[PDB]
């Protein structure tokens, strides 16, 4: 019995440590994704505003004609 | 490298024929009145000389070029381009000298709030607050900026960003010993987080911090406050935080330094503490 | 009293091993998932910036052409 | 030895929990953001389609 | 604050300017017949007034201006812009007047679904249900909105969103409505996850819920469905929930309320409640005789 | 209910006006030569009719209308709109009758690959493959489509996308008593899994499967393959899987069928298996 | 393959058409005027042919067609499509012959940095690096490319990518380059991570690597570095790695191979060693004397 418990404790130690590593990798990848989604948000909003004013100006110019 | 320093030299020369473009504005546009596109290409060469400076790691020159290009370009037209140039100048000034970055960012904030784009303005407000914090020492201006940005975020139901901003503000105010605002914010955020199943596990920490802040002012009402927290949330007492707070408050009834000293040492024996909690406990438990 | 010791100890080993395996498959699966949206959002990066450049240059050239005509 | 092993187990488990909670908060923020970006994208798509088609029709 | 008072003063000035502008536009259409630029610029004035007014922190008149501008814009055969302004006005009214916000949001939903966009329509349906249930006390209309959103999602194979909507609908129905629909939805969703990529070990809970619902009906149906699931899903055989349910069944069989009470107490001691199972368990205990 | 009935009523109405549109528009083109605006208007009438058919819960007719609009539009010498109409028709036909959805999706893929875009083509290939797999039994077409999609993905450097298709193809090939393709794909993905900073943990699993399938041939070859993998992956022996394979090998060596089945049952008890692994294990045990 | 046979047949047909189109180009530059449009149509057919080559598995032909189309296009006062086609040619040449892919990518990089987009330039720099190290047996250019990529990333405030790039370049240099740079970058990244809550639970590994780098040269300076680290970072003391380094250095002071060997073996028993740490341990052992 006790030998089986030693095997169990060894396995559990191993699993816990490798779980820790995996979780750290998760966190790193997730924060990277967050940063770069933020940059994409900025660029998309800028494109939205620029292109809206673009269409407005073009239609006004056509009206002038 | 070095040849790119020579080409930054000819990029000051590029700004110099941009100076010849403003000399055209002085005398020659009388016959080139239709050369508004000439002013546009002058602004373009301004911007690209600024970019060569930036690559050349000449932050002051790059920021000067950015500011000049923004000022020339903001001829009551293409305002968004001027705002982009101003924020670029602010980013360039972030390193080295950041003070004028504040003014340019404020101008961009005004332009955007004029346009109504409140997410960009509020993130810029966070930027100026954090540069104040990390570079300067003023905290009250950072607090005001954080309040303003949180207001804008909450305007558009962007609840999580406002919640984190208010958490930081409450932490700073607690460091500044104005506990009413801190307890208000912490109670609000905790009672909001407990609402949805995605954040209910966090409530314990917010409730513990609010309990500490309330306990700081009035010993006697601390017991009523913790009882209110317990009855409101049946699953709070089980948490080690409530048990520890109860131990500390009951020990304070009797003048025994040991009791709480070993209580806190035992708690730290399971996990390390932060500067905020350790400083707060050291200050409060002195009396 | 060793009877309940053995019972609780068997229960502990069974639950711990099972629970560890569930945590493990969960994590590995999710980690493998993350990369896909990684490169997908990379590729939207590129597509979007191409859109931006193309439309900006098109509009500026068209404004210049309209000025030329007028 | 088992006692200190379980001490280690406790410490590791609580640490993983504490960090994961913030992992989840971050992922929630990502999800929250994506819908706004999607709405903006759809709005620009509609505006561009209508504007360009109207201009092309006017060209005739 | 100066900012507020100034913002409201200039907003009143701009609203008067826009009113006189639209009246002068009605005059000029016959007088000069300039086309439609006058109305468009009046709508721009209205939008600028409404946005700086909501920025002044005052909402109701902001949404009213948004609605007026959208109405006048749709008067010129422009739809998507008017519908977006409708959505913004509804969002503004969310904190001002639920009824007008709901009306404008339904207008936006109908016009969008006329356009051909379902996901936006389903999102608006979900928002309508959320606002309807959160502050106004009623479910059936919320159930209908959730069902419609799930239907629209399934129309475009959006399995996750429709799954969540149907699960919420089934939960609400089991709370108040009859149980057959709860049985069906819970069982279908649970069995539709036997091969989930991440959720291979999820359906269990759903089945338990179904079992409880079945047990809420009658003992015989409870046991028969329990067996059916036992054969259908082998893993449920070894679930703690299976043993808890069996213990409760055998205890209630002999009419010893004490056994049921101690069993539920022991379960609560091992695992915290959910505030939804406790109500059902109390209702079951109420009928021990 | 009533909404659907009214939608279908004005749907029949709109189709009547649409057939009138096409007929009188061709007549007006013949007699007056008004251009092609009327054909475009008829195309938009078809589009809105199909949209509101889908609103009316009639997928076959909606798909027919979408196909008609697509063919009339491509007859108008425009592709992207016709491709969109064809894919919409395929989606409408997905449920109810999907066979013609296959043909229309083939046409959409054909036009896309003719243009030169790949990712959407591979997505449509995998969609067709899953249609075949879910609704039909002709697994050969599913294999072909998965292989073509994987080829596309790998050609466009999308290694991850190709990997899933290759794994599915290997699984199905192993299912139909073919092991060489399965062995090759499994070993290839396992070897490509060596250096992945992330996937390394799972890199073992694929290899395991290979050995099992490689054991379907003989005994000595299985031993050679497993020892070769263990040498190539030093940590492979660390997992229980190598212990299990060694136990199976020894038990089968001396016709120890019982100990074989009890070892398998214990492995099942600690962690349950799936249909695929159980079927392969039973097939192995048959000899 | 019949598919590939007909594919190559139509590819040859399109090549003949493209030859006729370059004949058109030379006849419209010297014989006609306004050929810019004609050579633009030539570029269109060239791009079609190149994409169909890529479909045809003839990677070299596709890359050559892309390069020819790009270089012809450069003459039309247009730069962005030139960049796109250069990048496509580099991607095509990635497989088969990648050497000219390096050149064409460098041309795309100089074009980009002339334009002003740096993140694109930096990602292409890291791509050039990775291809060079994976396929070209040479590492100094790898160090240079990683340095430029990190400079570009950190200049634009994108801290994370710069951090990982610097970590990788420093770790590689440690193996074959003077460890002073290894120490500097490792300490810098560790210090940066200490404050941030992200890597403050993993900077212990960076401190350990820096300590090993200090030890590989000398012992006393390694002792000073480790004591300074633990003084600055109190939570490093309880680290099992600190006990590991203490026992290793104590054994090395006594020059007892057996104790060091058994101690490293015991450390390996739990967790696992790496090719790099194994190499470092063997290298430091070999000079025990």
């Amino acid at each position: 019995e006790i030998e089986t418990r030693h095997s169990e404790i060894i396995k559990l130690e191993n699993s816990i440590r490798e779980l820790h590593d995996m979780f750290m990798d998760m966190a790193m990848l997730v924060e990277s994704q967050g940063e770069m989604i933020d940059r994409i948000e900025y660029n998309v909003e800028h494109a939205v505003d620029y292109v809206e004013r673009a269409v407005s100006d073009t239609k006004k110019a056509v009206k002038y004609q | 490298g070095m040849d790119t320093s020579g080409k930054q030299a000819e990029a000051m020369a590029l700004l110099a024929e941009a100076e010849r473009k403003v000399k055209n504005s002085q005398s020659f546009f009388s016959g080139l009145f239709g050369g508004s596109s000439k002013i546009e290409e002058a602004c373009e060469i301004y911007a690209r000389a600024a970019n060569m400076f930036k690559m050349a790691k000449n932050w002051s020159a790059a920021g000067n070029a950015f500011c000049q290009a923004a000022q020339l370009h903001l001829q009551l037209q293409s305002k968004h381009d001027a705002a982009t140039c101003f924020v670029d100048a602010g980013n360039a000034f972030k390193k080295a000298d950041p003070q004028e970055a504040i003014n340019c960012l404020m101008r961009a904030i005004e332009i955007y709030t004029d346009m109504g784009r409140f997410t960009i303005a509020a993130k810029h407000h966070i930027s100026i607050a954090e540069i104040y914090e990390t570079e300067l020492v003023d905290v009250e201006k950072a607090i005001a900026h954080y309040e303003q940005s949180a207001d804008y975020y909450k305007g558009e139901e962007s609840n999580s960003s406002a919640n984190k901003c208010l958490l930081k503000v409450a932490g700073y105010a607690a460091q500044l010993e104005q506990y009413q605002k801190a307890i208000d914010i912490y109670e609000q955020v905790g009672t909001s987080a407990m609402d949805s199943p995605l954040l209910k596990y966090s409530a314990k920490d917010y409730f513990f911090k609010a309990a500490l802040c309330h306990f700081c002012i009035d010993m006697l009402n601390a017991k009523l406050a913790v009882q209110k927290y317990e009855e409101l949330f049946p699953a709070f007492s089980d948490s080690r935080e409530c048990k520890l707070m109860k131990k500390l408050l009951e020990a304070h009834e009797e003048q025994n330094v040991d009791s709480y000293t070993e209580s806190v040492k035992e708690y730290d024996s399971i996990s390390r503490l932060d500067q905020w909690l350790t400083t707060m406990l050291l200050r409060i438990k002195k009396t | 009293r060793a009877d309940q010791l053995a019972d609780e100890s068997l229960e502990s080993t069974r639950r711990m091993l099972q629970l560890v395996e569930e945590s493990k498959d969960a994590g590995i699966r999710t980690l493998v998932m993350l990369d896909e949206q990684g490169e997908q959002l990379e590729r939207i990066e590129e597509g979007m910036d191409q859109i931006n450049k193309d439309m900006k240059e098109a509009e500026k050239n068209l404004t210049d052409l309209g000025k030329f005509a007028g």
